[PDB]
RNA sequence: AUUCUGUGAUACCUAGGGGACGGGUAAAGGCGAAGGCAAUCUUUUAUGUAAAAACUGACGUCGAAGGACGAAGGCAAAGGGAACAAAAAGGAUUAGAUACCCCAGUAGUCUUUGCAGACAAUUAUGAAUGCCAUAGGUUAGAUUUUUAAUUUAGUCUAUAAA
């Protein structure tokens, strides 16, 4: 589960882009993101067996990867600590600070 | 000194020492301070374009009048304390 | 024995606290040992009166003071504002054209306070030098 | 003796940092561009912080951490460079060279009068 | 040095944000993790600790807000007492 | 992007040369008929302000015209030329872009001598005289029981009668 989320604010990075500032989140918005993506994973695979156990096998398996570290999720785990950690001066960036203080 | 000389310069002004009662987080603080106190990054600010003198004489007025009026604030506020604390 | 020297660090600890020099006759109330009256709300020490007329000298007549420059200017070589010195705008012109007068003339530095002068101040050893490369 | 300095230069859109000898020779001189930075990516302080962290760790391979035991660090310019770089040296990786810095100067270039500048841009 | 001046008549005599809007007091704490990962790296173990307090964060309940500041309802009263007037 | 750089740039230094510009102080501050006047030393120039005495004794105010002065840009001549920058030109943006932005850049700005006389040359308020109630600041003095009051001449803020 990741720790931080990307908030964007539209339209105070430069010409049009988005100003993109890292934020915590709770633990229900943490576990809520980590298994979306263990099922993102999941649905993309293909088939194997038939019967009632498919789709929980299919998940069961996954989970398995991901304490093993042999997962997909951790890159993008990664890759989105990674925007918070190229972002973190953006917190006092001064467009987030001037947004109607130069008349 | 008697055998190498001191290097004088502006950057001789704004040098900050490292001693036992202050050590480098310490003299950091002291360098913005001091940084700060003598105005050099609107300096920097406002040497990098050019203002012709009747437009600086004009920014000066409405940046002294916004400061009176913002000293004169800050003691009408404490000055309201000073009567609320009496019990007017 | 070192549970004594933690105790001296706790002792002037509190001795900061107490931002207040009480002298001989001085008359305190019950009231001047609370917080609102150590906080020390004034965020200012502002001077007395206005030195020129107490100590009755001449600015420019004493341009070649280069320890009276220094006084006057930040560690910047900027002459400092009439907050700082306390000083009525009649003085403050004298003192201020003292200053132009001395870093004019070409005796004085004019940003960073007289090579002399930093000889003394704490950081002898440690002034910048010039290396002769060469 | 004169220390060694540490020479940082940062600007709205690039940052310079010089490590130099005593005499002022340069030792390091590099720029945000070295790491691999492109036009516009020079001035992010995340790209700052990188190239305080690498001339930090191209010191060591010189074996300048044990070689210098003064240095001066001489700041010019109030870019995003000047607050990244200084997490460098006071973070964890000038833990080995924090303990020799004696002074820290601000060497930032102003003109009493000088010459003019650039007239005023209409960006609106 | 001059004195505070006198300020004139205004519409009403008032501060703008009367309670201090603190900050969110783990914003903070989000910047040491962030801090971390761009020295230590994100799966070291250094940053192991940070991250267990930024868990707690957000774990523990929001301080409930203090009460309203009545400053500027003594502003008010002493208004045309401290100021050259009001306008009108 | 044009552009600079391996003929070694940017960055960090040492040693020489050049041109202009004037950081802090600085304020509702000051000065002059206005235009305008802000680094420094010496030299040089007319008013103005305060307090006391003395002196002249209406010698005053306004002022068509003439003459003088008069910002920036400009013309003419001889210098200067770092920086800035109309023009000319290039790169972008754009439906198109002379333009706003950018790389560069000549007149010009600066010095000396003339011409020129138009300005939101403004307080959108000619100069001057007598007079009308207060309050809070501020500038240069004077008086005093120099704390702080009183007072002369300026300047600004908010009001009374109007
Ligand atoms: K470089
Ligand atoms: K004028
Ligand atoms: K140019
Ligand atoms: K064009
Ligand atoms: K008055
Ligand atoms: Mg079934
Ligand atoms: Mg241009
Ligand atoms: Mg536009
Ligand atoms: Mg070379
Ligand atoms: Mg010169
Ligand atoms: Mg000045
Ligand atoms: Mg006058
Ligand atoms: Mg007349
Ligand atoms: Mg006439
Ligand atoms: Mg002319
Ligand atoms: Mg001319
Ligand atoms: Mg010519
Ligand atoms: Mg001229
Ligand atoms: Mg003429
Ligand atoms: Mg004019
Ligand atoms: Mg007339
Ligand atoms: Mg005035």
């Amino acid at each position: 589960a990741p720790l931080i989320k990307m908030r964007g604010y539209k339209g105070l990075a430069g010409g049009g882009r988005s100003l993109e500032v890292p934020q915590p989140i709770p633990a229900r918005q943490r576990r809520s993101t980590a298994f979306k993506w263990i099922l993102d994973v999941v649905n993309k695979k293909p088939s194997k067996g038939s019967g009632r156990t498919m789709f929980a096998h299919r998940v069961a398996e996954e989970i398995v990867a991901v304490v093993e570290g042999r997962s997909s999720v951790w890159d993008k785990r990664m890759l989105i600590h990674k925007l918070g950690t190229a972002n973190r001066a953006n917190l006092n960036s001064p467009a987030l600070q001037l947004k109607g203080k130069r008349f | 000194q008697q055998e190498l000389n001191i290097r004088l310069r502006p950057s001789t002004g704004r040098t900050f020492y490292v001693s036992g009662h202050q050590d480098f987080a310490g003299a950091l603080k002291l360098l913005h301070r001091t940084v700060a106190a003598n105005k050099v990054k609107k300096d920097v600010r406002l040497q990098r374009f050019h203002e012709r003198p009747a437009l600086k004489r004009k920014r000066n007025l409405r940046e002294r009048w916004r400061a009176r009026f913002k000293e004169g604030f800050k003691a009408a506020v404490n000055r309201t304390f000073e009567l609320k604390n009496q019990g007017w | 024995v070192q549970e004594l020297l933690q105790s001296e660090v706790t002792s002037n600890n509190y001795m900061r606290m107490m931002r207040r020099r009480w002298n001989n006759g001085d008359v305190y109330a019950p009231r001047d040992l609370s917080p609102y009256e150590m906080k020390g709300r004034n965020g200012g020490w502002v001077e007395a009166a206005d030195v020129v007329d107490e100590l009755g000298f001449s600015p420019l007549d004493n341009y070649r003071n280069f320890s009276l420059i220094s006084d006057y200017i930040t560690p910047f070589g900027r002459i400092r504002h009439s907050k700082e010195t306390g000083l009525k705008p009649v003085n403050q012109r004298k003192i201020a054209k003292m200053v132009r007068r001395a870093i004019g003339l070409g005796i004085h530095p004019s940003v960073h306070k007289h090579p002399e002068i930093l000889k003394n101040s704490n950081g002898r050893h440690l002034l910048p030098l010039v290396v002769p490369k060469g | 003796d004169e220390p060694y300095h540490f020479h940082i230069y940062s600007h709205k859109h690039n940052t310079h940092i010089t490590v130099t000898k005593p005499n002022r020779d340069a030792l390091i001189s590099l720029s945000c561009g070295n790491l691999g930075f492109k036009k516009s990516n020079r001035k992010h302080y995340d790209s700052a912080y990188q190239l305080g962290a690498y001339v930090v760790d191209k010191m060591h391979q010189m074996n300048l951490h044990n070689k210098i035991k003064k240095m001066e660090v001489v700041l010019r310019g109030f870019g995003p460079g000047r607050e990244a770089v200084i997490k460098v040296l006071l973070g964890n990786e000038g833990r080995m060279l924090r303990s020799s810095i004696v002074r820290v100067s601000d060497a930032t270039r102003l003109k009493f009068g000088g010459t003019r500048s650039k007239k005023p841009r209409r960006l609106g | 040095p001059n004195k505070p001046i006198r300020l004139p008549p205004l519409k009403q005599l008032r501060v703008r944000q009367a309670n201090k809007a603190e900050e969110n007091p783990c914003i903070a704490v989000m910047s040491s993790v962030l801090a971390c990962w761009a020295s230590a790296g994100y799966n070291s173990a250094g940053c192991a600790t940070v991250e267990n307090a930024l868990r707690a964060c957000m774990d523990a309940p929001k301080p409930a807000p203090k009460p309203n500041n009545t400053i500027n309802y003594h502003l008010s009263r002493f208004q045309e007492r401290l100021t050259q007037g009001k306008s009108k």
